[PDB]
């Protein structure tokens, strides 16, 4: 679930079961010893705060999985990273998905 | 020759609802129309609805919409093209609802309309 | 600016109704929804279910008998009540409102959508830790 | 070529020629299935349940799930087979969940060939040597009594053969007026026709993307059945456009006060009941029927002074068209999303 | 219509055996005839063989015999008669044979010949 890249760069994080109708998909982030943060609260979007080159999977792609591109990344984007989807198919996920470290050098 | 095999009376509360079968048989069952009508002593006939059971397309008198329901039963089988049965759900039963009902065929000439009802029931009396 | 502030005794006896509050910072009780989280070290989170006001008061359907939330609007709180903490109950725990939304797929009228949601701000934490 | 100085009696309702090519359609209808394949080694014990969705407890969903015993190429060799059927075709027997088709005590049942196609061809009736057909060319004309402008002709125009119980579809329309047609409007059981002048879009679809998914049944055999569906899980369903429903709903209004008294309320209601393919207007399109839901419609009222009308629809997929007595059809499930839009003709 | 989908380009060593299918599709396979044709630049065309489905009856230019290949598959249910892949194996492979490569099929009047070809497929070039 580690994945390194050089400070900078492009990188895919993925998460959760593939798609099956319409999803919502939902991004948090956590910091060592901090609470979560949201960073993508709809298929592509994001709130205040967070930067830009934050992008998400499309939600009408049938049969793939939720992606997470994060481009030109930096040692302050070194946090965990959490998908929570919302599939129109599957019910609701009470508890989210798989935590994947994103580490730099 | 056609038979049209009601069923015998019965007694019901008011409030209640009932149900009367009429079983046709000897002719095509899916080609003609069936009508339910009724008798009330001192108040002349009344007509209460059709039904075509090709398809069970019925219509209500409307005075008694709401309170009717008619249904039929087609017999499905290489042997039996003949008989087939009606019903008459009647619902909201008052003691004013006491009067003999009839299932009807009309007649099968060329110039037969569908009101000239050749072909009756026995009658069957219900009481409130 | 809201921050919220949970509060629990950390230490807790197996088999005792466990509750918790939730202190707030400026936004009242009665204007959002509020919801709980929980995560074990080094996991995943669980998202213990959403509260409000007025029917919106949904649980997880894994525990949804020993687990009560509630709001104090007379003195603008979020309260948790639990029911018999077991060994994996030792967790972090945390308050927190959240934000809903039509996710929307076809005709409207027909039910063709559904309502995510997604906890806009957080607590900062309370280590409830089941031990004798 | 045209008459003069004529006068003729028409009638429609004693019309001849209606009846046999009553007869002629079903008989072109069963000799469309002679070629096609049985299904008599279908009927069997389903094991069935609820398709893969976020269940709604008190709604109902309409696919179900069924794996089955089946044959192969090979006699000694059985497979397990699975595919989805509508709720509309399976029936319980009997704990655990075993469902079978209706169809499967009382009927035969056959596949339709995936080849023919069910969209209509304009026939061109036409009559023998020593006999005529003419054609009364009156604009009005409520069908019984004398026209006096008429032609002759050879072979009648285009007439697509459609099947819609209600609403009846990409029909020819009137010149200028909406009239209405009768045997004797006074009898109430005898239908009234409604041809309104002007077309009324309509369209209708199915959103739900579609496999099929081919079973080989025996030696040279073949089956067809729904496999996987890809994307949101959505229900069928039609449109029309409100105004247009609205002013040509104000049409027949006009036009049928003449024989009903000038000062009197007329409105409307949804049909009694009966079968489930007479409660609504029954038609195929892209090969695929459908029933679909008509209150929407028939529920206003009249006095003697952007948005459109959906509507829902219901998938089956064995029909039993025109009440046969043992006779019964399947129909193939078809790739893709399927629309069609139709210019709605006339009313019954 | 007519359709007739190659396969795309390919990169081979020298004396290998490179495969070339032709799917075609939109019309009776078994009735209609099948050529091989290709293109070297700076030498215009040249015609490699044909091929009848229907038994898959074969023939070769001459000056390329022992080399050359062609097979055929077609349909065979009741339900698609119309689509056929036609086959293309040509082996012991030269630079020189760094070409572009055609399934061509015939005219469908009644004056159109054999060679006449009409329907044509998108092209497939071979280097090696
Ligand atoms: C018969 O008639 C009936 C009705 O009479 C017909 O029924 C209609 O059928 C259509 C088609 O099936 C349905 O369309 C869907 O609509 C929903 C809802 O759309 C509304 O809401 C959108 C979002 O709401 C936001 O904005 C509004 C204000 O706009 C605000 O109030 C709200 O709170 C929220 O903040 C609006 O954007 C949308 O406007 C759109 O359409 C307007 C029409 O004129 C246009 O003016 C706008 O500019 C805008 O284009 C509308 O108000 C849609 O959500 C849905 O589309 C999504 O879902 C499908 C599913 O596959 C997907 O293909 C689409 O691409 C789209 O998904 C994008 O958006 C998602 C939003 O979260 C996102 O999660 C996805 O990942 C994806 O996002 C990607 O693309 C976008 C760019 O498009 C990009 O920004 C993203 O970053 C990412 O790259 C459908 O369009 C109708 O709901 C339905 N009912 C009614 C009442 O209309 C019926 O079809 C007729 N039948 C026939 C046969 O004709
Ligand atoms: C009232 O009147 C209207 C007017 O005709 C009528 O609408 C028409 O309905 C028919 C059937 O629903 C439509 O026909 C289908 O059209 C699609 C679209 O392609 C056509 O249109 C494009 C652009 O207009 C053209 O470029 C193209 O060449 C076509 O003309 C076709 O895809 C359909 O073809 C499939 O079905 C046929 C049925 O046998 C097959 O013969 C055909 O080969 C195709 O099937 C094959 O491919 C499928 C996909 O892979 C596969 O699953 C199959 O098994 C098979 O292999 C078909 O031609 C027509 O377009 C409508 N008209 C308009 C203007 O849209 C209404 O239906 C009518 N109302 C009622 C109730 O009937
Ligand atoms: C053709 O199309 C028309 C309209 O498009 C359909 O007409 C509607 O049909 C439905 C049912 O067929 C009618 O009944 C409604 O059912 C709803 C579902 O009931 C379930 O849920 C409720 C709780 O929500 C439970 O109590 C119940 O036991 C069921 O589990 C009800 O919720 C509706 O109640 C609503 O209206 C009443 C009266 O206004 C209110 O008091 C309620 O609070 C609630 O808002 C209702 O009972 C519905 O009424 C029909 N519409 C109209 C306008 O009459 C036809 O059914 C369709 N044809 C066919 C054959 O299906
Ligand atoms: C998958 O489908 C399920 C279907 O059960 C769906 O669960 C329901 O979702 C809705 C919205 O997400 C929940 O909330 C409702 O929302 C309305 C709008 O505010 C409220 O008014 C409702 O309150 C009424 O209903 C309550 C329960 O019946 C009553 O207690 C209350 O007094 C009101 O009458 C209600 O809060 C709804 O609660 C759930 N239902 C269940 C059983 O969970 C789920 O969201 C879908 N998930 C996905 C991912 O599609
Ligand atoms: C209709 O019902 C049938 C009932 O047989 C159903 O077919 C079965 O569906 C399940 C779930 O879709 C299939 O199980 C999958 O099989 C594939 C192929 O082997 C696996 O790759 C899958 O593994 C994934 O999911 C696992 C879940 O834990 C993960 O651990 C794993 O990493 C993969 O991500 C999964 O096991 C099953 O194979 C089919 N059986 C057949 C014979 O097809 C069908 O899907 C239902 N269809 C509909 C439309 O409802
Ligand atoms: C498809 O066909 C197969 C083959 O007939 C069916 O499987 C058989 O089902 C019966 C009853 O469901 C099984 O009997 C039971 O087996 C269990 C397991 O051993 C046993 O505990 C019970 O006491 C009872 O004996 C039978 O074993 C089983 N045979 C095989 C080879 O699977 C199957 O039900 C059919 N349907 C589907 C959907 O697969
Ligand atoms: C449908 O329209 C046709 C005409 O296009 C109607 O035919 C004719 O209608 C007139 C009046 O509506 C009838 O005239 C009446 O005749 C009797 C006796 O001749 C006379 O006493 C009356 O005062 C009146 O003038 C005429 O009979 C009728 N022709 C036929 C053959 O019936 C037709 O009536 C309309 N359909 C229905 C069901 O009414
Ligand atoms: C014509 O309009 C009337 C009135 O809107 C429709 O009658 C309504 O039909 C629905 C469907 O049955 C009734 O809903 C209820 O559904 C539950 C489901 O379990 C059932 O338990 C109830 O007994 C009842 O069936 C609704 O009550 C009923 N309304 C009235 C006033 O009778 C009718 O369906 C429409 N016609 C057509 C063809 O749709
Ligand atoms: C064949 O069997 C089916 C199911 O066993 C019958 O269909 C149902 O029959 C019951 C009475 O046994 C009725 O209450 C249901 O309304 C029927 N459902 C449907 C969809 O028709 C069917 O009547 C039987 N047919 C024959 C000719 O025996
Ligand atoms: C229905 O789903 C199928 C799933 O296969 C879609 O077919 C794919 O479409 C994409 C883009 O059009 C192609 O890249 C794939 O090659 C197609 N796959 C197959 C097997 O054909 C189809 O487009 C969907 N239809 C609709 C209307 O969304
Ligand atoms: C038929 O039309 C009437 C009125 O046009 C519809 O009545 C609606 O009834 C609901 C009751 O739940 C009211 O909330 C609406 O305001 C009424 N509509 C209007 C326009 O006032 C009735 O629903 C229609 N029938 C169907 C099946 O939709
Ligand atoms: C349904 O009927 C309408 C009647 O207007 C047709 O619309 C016209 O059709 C003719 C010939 O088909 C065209 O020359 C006109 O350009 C059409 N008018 C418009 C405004 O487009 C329509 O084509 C018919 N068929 C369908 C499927 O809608
Ligand atoms: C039916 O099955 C047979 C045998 O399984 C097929 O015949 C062989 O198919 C393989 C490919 O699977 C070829 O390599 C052989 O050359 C075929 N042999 C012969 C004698 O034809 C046959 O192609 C299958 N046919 C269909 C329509 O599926
Ligand atoms: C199966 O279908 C029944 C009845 O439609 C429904 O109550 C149930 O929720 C469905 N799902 C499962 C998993 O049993
Ligand atoms: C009914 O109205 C029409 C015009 O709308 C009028 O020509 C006719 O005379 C009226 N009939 C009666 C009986 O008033």
């Amino acid at each position: 679930t580690f994945v390194s890249v050089a400070p900078g760069q492009t990188a895919r994080i993925t998460c959760g079961e593939e798609s099956l109708g319409s999803r919502s998909v939902i991004w948090y982030q956590q910091r060592p010893g901090q609470a979560p943060s949201l960073i993508i609260y709809n298929n592509n979007d994001r709130p205040s705060g967070i930067p830009d080159r934050f992008s998400g999977s499309p939600g009408s792609t049938f049969g793939t999985t939720a992606t997470l591109t994060i481009t030109s990344v930096e040692a302050g984007d070194e946090a965990d990273y959490y998908c929570h989807i919302w599939d129109s198919r599957r019910p609701t996920n009470w508890v989210f998905g798989e935590g994947t470290t994103l580490i730099v050098l | 020759q056609v038979q049209l095999v009601q069923s015998g009376a019965v007694i019901k509360t008011p409030g209640s609802s009932v149900k009367i079968s009429c079983r046709a048989s000897g002719y095509n069952f899916r080609d003609y129309s069936i009508h339910w009508v009724r008798l009330i002593p001192d108040k002349g006939f009344e007509w209460i609805g059709w039904i075509k059971p090709l398809w069970g397309a019925v219509s209500y008198a409307r005075q008694l919409q709401g309170r009717v329901s008619m249904t039929r039963q087609l017999s499905q089988d290489p042997d039996d093209p003949d008989w087939g049965v009606a019903y008459m759900e009647f619902s909201g039963l008052t003691p004013a609802d006491t009067a003999e009902y009839f299932c009807v065929r009309r007649g099968s000439c060329d110039y037969c309309g569908d009101f000239p009802w050749q072909y009756w029931g026995q009658g069957t009396v219900v009481v409130v | 600016q809201v921050h919220l502030q949970e509060s629990g005794p950390g230490l807790v006896k197996p088999s005792e109704t466990l509750s918790l509050t939730c202190n707030v910072s400026g936004t009242l009780v009665r204007d959002n929804y509020w919801s709980w989280i929980r995560q074990p070290l080094g996991k995943q989170p669980e998202w213990i279910g959403y509260v409000h006001d007025s029917g919106d008061t949904n649980y997880n359907p894994s525990l949804k008998s020993r687990v009560h939330l509630s709001l104090d609007k007379s003195k603008n709180l979020v309260s948790l009540r639990l029911t018999g903490v077991t060994a994996a109950d030792s967790a972090i725990y945390y308050c927190a409102t959240t934000k809903h939304g039509r996710r929307i797929y076809g005709v409207v009228a027909f039910k063709e959508w559904f309502t995510y949601f997604y906890m806009d701000v957080w607590g900062k934490g309370t280590s409830v830790t089941v031990s004798s | 070529i045209h008459l003069e100085n004529v006068t003729e009696e028409f009638n429609m309702w004693k019309n001849n020629m209606v009846e046999q090519m009553h007869t002629d359609i079903i008989s072109l209808w069963d000799q469309s299935l002679k070629p096609c394949v049985k299904l008599t080694p279908l009927c069997v014990t389903l094991q069935c349940t609820n398709v893969t969705n976020n269940i709604t407890d008190d709604m109902r969903g309409e696919l179900k799930n069924c794996s089955f015993n089946m044959t192969t190429e090979l006699r000694d060799k059985k497979q397990k087979v699975y595919s989805l059927f509508y709720r509309l075709d399976v029936v319980q027997i009997n704990s655990n969940k075993e469902y079978r088709l209706i169809n499967c005590n009382t009927s035969a049942i056959t596949q339709a060939c995936p080849k023919v196609s069910f969209e209509p061809i304009p026939i061109h009736y036409c009559a023998p040597a020593g006999f005529a057909i003419l054609k009364c060319k009156d604009k009005k004309f409520n069908g019984t009594g004398p026209c006096p402008s008429v032609s002759t002709v050879q072979c009648t125009h285009g007439i697509k053969p459609v099947v819609s119980t209600q609403l009846l579809l990409n029909g020819s329309l009137a010149e200028e007026e909406v009239m209405i047609r009768s045997e004797n409007i006074t009898n109430n059981a005898k239908n009234i026709l409604v041809q309104f002048n002007t077309p009324v879009q309509i369209n209708c679809t199915r959103p739900n993307n579609n496999t099929r998914k081919s079973i080989r049944i025996g030696p040279g055999q073949a089956f067809y059945a729904t496999g996987d569906i890809i994307g949101d899980i959505r229900q069928a369903h039609c449109n029309v456009s409100k105004a247009t429903w609205n002013e040509t709903l104000g049409k027949v209004v006009k036009q049928l006060r003449k024989h009903f008294g000038n000062n009197t309320i007329i409105r409307f209601a949804n049909s009694s009941g009966g079968d489930l393919e007479v409660t609504t207007h029954s038609f195929n399109c892209g090969g695929e029927f459908f029933y679909c839901n008509t209150s929407g419609l028939f529920n206003s009222t009249w006095i003697s002074n952007n948005d459109s009308i959906t509507l829902p629809c219901r998938i089956k997929q064995i029909i039993n068209m025109w009440q046969r007595i043992g006779q019964a059809m399947y129909a193939p499930p078809i790739q893709g999303v399927i629309r069609c839009v139709s210019n709605i003709t006339g009313l019954i």
